[PDB]
């Protein structure tokens, strides 16, 4: 069992016949390699930082991603989220746009910085957890979707109510995934500008907050700080 | 020595 540091106890049970697998092993021994012939985003300790600040009792909602961002600075273990000081990428700004008509009264900060969502029970999950610098899917089945197919099936056991937000055709495929009787699905096109029409004005995070709302789960506050620290 |  190859066991990642500082992970919630949760996760640890919950994944490890993940953690234990050869194909985990074999997946352990090729990123090894990857990291000594190249950058490989994010940096290693930052892999798993979406499982640490939601740990499985915590997840309210899960928003799942393709691979890490594959630019110097920006992945840092969340999907979505870029590090404070860098520039938020194009989806994110679609993300904070559709945040600006949704939510009434919120201001999108100047920063792409999402630990405070992840905080409140939001897991930004990415299906690919690793990347090489400036090369997109470059890791892609190597491992990485067994193991977050697992992390998704894990969290759709939970019998509390969790909504799954699924933004364009790839992560609409894992809806067969979601059969738990209290949760809920939030699906639309993605908000990458190639396809920004089919994300404006589906308004998730106010979705998102009734189905957590009517099940008595604690709506998010989907505001952002201002200015943040990491 | 982990690369995660």
């Amino acid at each position: 069992p190859i066991i990642p540091a500082n992970l919630p106890e949760d996760w640890q049970e919950a994944l490890l016949p993940e953690f234990s697998a050869p194909y985990f092993h074999e997946l352990t021994d090729f990123l090894r390699q990857e990291r000594k012939e190249y950058t490989i985003y994010p940096p290693a300790p930052d892999v798993f930082n979406a499982l640490r600040y939601t740990p499985l009792g915590e997840v309210k909602v899960l928003i799942l991603g393709q691979d890490p961002y594959h630019g110097p600075n920006q992945a840092h273990g969340l999907s979505f989220s870029v590090r404070p000081g860098v520039r938020v990428p194009p989806s994110l700004r679609n993300i904070y746009k559709e945040l600006t008509e949704d939510i009434p009264g919120f201001v999108a900060p100047k920063h792409g910085y999402l630990r405070s969502w992840a905080e409140q029970g939001v897991l930004l999950l990415n299906a690919v957890l690793t990347v090489r610098a400036g090369q997109a899917n470059s890791h892609q089945g190597k491992g990485w979707e067994h193991f977050t197919d697992a992390v998704i099936k894990a969290v759709n056991a939970k019998e509390e109510r969790v909504v799954f937000i699924l933004w364009g055709s790839y992560a609409r495929k894992k809806k067969k995934l979601i059969t738990g009787k209290n949760h809920v699905v939030i699906e639309s096109g993605h908000p990458s500008p190639l396809s920004e029409q089919y994300f404006f004005g589906t308004r998730p995070f106010s979705k998102t907050n009734e189905a957590l709302e009517k099940a008595g789960r604690g709506p998010v506050e989907w505001q952002l700080p201002a200015t943040v620290t990491e | 020595d982990l690369p995660f």
